[PDB]
């Protein structure tokens, strides 16, 4: 149902 | 591969816009107005069959927008070199007189990704059952555009697709006309 | 204007036989630059450029981090497969094809043939020009596949030939949207 988002990383 | 999902996300200084997409063999999936903070379907249907939390989207643009602070000292500032358009122009479908068509406008390879675009019809600018599609991802990390602008055919009408991008010399126009 | 700064970042997911394997990239770029990223064929993040060596050994540090973005293949790739492959994946638009003249000479001289294949979903397609049945493999030039930014492809593909009284030229078109190859024929 949902499509998941990918989260970045802080530099 | 039979086939690639990309999500493809970006922030620009000093404009500080940025764009959160999805995209499918190079085709838009969805993508987020961070405007209104509501996830827009590529095609009207897909709404139907998936869902996207558009704060998802809000939260990488923050991520990016910190990143783009750092990296841009740690790089002596050096900015990013402008890389005009290459614009072309087409029909949906094969022209046939007074029967409902569309032409298409496909700004490519260009960076950063901003633009003008504005669709000429004998010189007067068109408005009317326009529109366009986020920029799109590339391999080799350029842009991609599309702008739609439904019409009808006939022999006088002269139609144009102009573009601005800060490096073009001018704003760059693709010509379109019946034969 | 005022110079541009510029920061991208793709999330990337290749699949192929179905699932059955799955990469997953997480790439980052500084004006059009990528300097660090993450492959799960490698399991930890690399640098590009200089810029990314100082970031990469910060990050691959993290346990936690790099045990997350190698789960991603499961939890970020093949989820949204499964939740986007009825409407992309599957999706399956039929051609629309037309024939015609193009240029203009009178009798006894050049004369080229179109065939117009519009419409259609996924871009991989087949096409193809025959005369009284034999296949045509020369006087052929293609446009090649053409993305219309929509969800459709289209292509020409053009047949340089001198018509005579009584031929059949056909044009054929193969494609995943139908069980059987649709034909489109055009009689001089
Ligand atoms: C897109 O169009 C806008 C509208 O004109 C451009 O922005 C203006 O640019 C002029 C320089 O010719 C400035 O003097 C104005 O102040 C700008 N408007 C404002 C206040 O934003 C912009 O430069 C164009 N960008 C592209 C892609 O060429």
């Amino acid at each position: 149902q949902w499509i998941r988002v990918n989260i970045p990383k802080r530099i | 591969e039979e086939h690639v999902i990309i999500q493809a996300e970006f922030y620009l200084n000093p404009d500080q816009s940025g764009e959160f997409m999805f995209d499918f063999d190079g085709d838009e999936i969805f993508h987020v107005d961070m405007a209104k903070k509501e996830t827009v379907w590529r095609l009207e249907e897909f709404g139907r069959f998936a869902s996207f939390e558009a704060q998802g989207a809000l939260a990488n643009i923050a991520v990016d927008k910190a990143n783009l602070e750092i990296m841009t000292k740690r790089s002596n500032y050096t900015p990013i070199t402008n890389v005009p358009p290459e614009v072309t122009v087409l029909t949906n479908s094969p022209v046939e007189l007074r029967e409902p068509n569309v032409l298409i406008c496909f700004i490519d390879k260009f960076t950063p990704p901003v633009v003008n675009v504005t669709w000429l019809r004998n010189g007067k600018p068109v408005t009317t059952g326009v529109s366009e599609t986020v920029f799109l991802p590339r391999e080799d990390h350029l842009f991609r555009k599309f702008h739609y602008l439904p019409f009808l055919p006939s022999t006088e009408d002269v139609y144009d697709c102009r573009v601005e991008h800060w490096g073009l010399d001018e704003p760059l126009l693709k010509h379109w006309e019946f034969d | 204007t005022r110079p541009r700064f510029l920061e991208l970042l793709k999330s990337e997911c290749h699949f192929f036989n179905g699932t059955e394997r799955v990469r997953f990239l997480e790439r980052y770029f500084h004006n059009q630059e990528e300097f660090v990223r993450f492959d799960s064929d490698v399991g930890e993040y690399r640098a590009v450029t200089e810029l990314g060596r100082p970031v990469a050994e910060s990050w691959n540090s993290q346990k936690d981090l790099l045990e997350q973005k190698r789960g991603q293949v499961d939890t970020y790739c093949r989820h949204n497969y499964g939740v986007v492959e009825s409407f992309t994946v599957q999706r399956r638009v039929h051609p629309q094809v037309t024939v015609y003249p193009a240029k203009t000479q009178p009798l006894q001289h050049h004369n080229l043939l179109v065939c117009s294949v519009s419409g259609f979903y996924p871009g991989s397609i087949e096409v193809r020009w025959f005369r009284n049945g034999q296949e045509e493999k020369t006087g052929v030039v293609s446009t090649g596949l053409i993305h219309n930014g929509d969800w459709t492809f289209q292509t020409l593909v053009m047949l340089e030939t001198v018509p005579r009284s009584g031929e059949v030229y056909t044009c054929q078109v193969e494609h995943p949207s139908v069980t059987s190859p649709l034909t489109v024929e055009w009689r001089a």
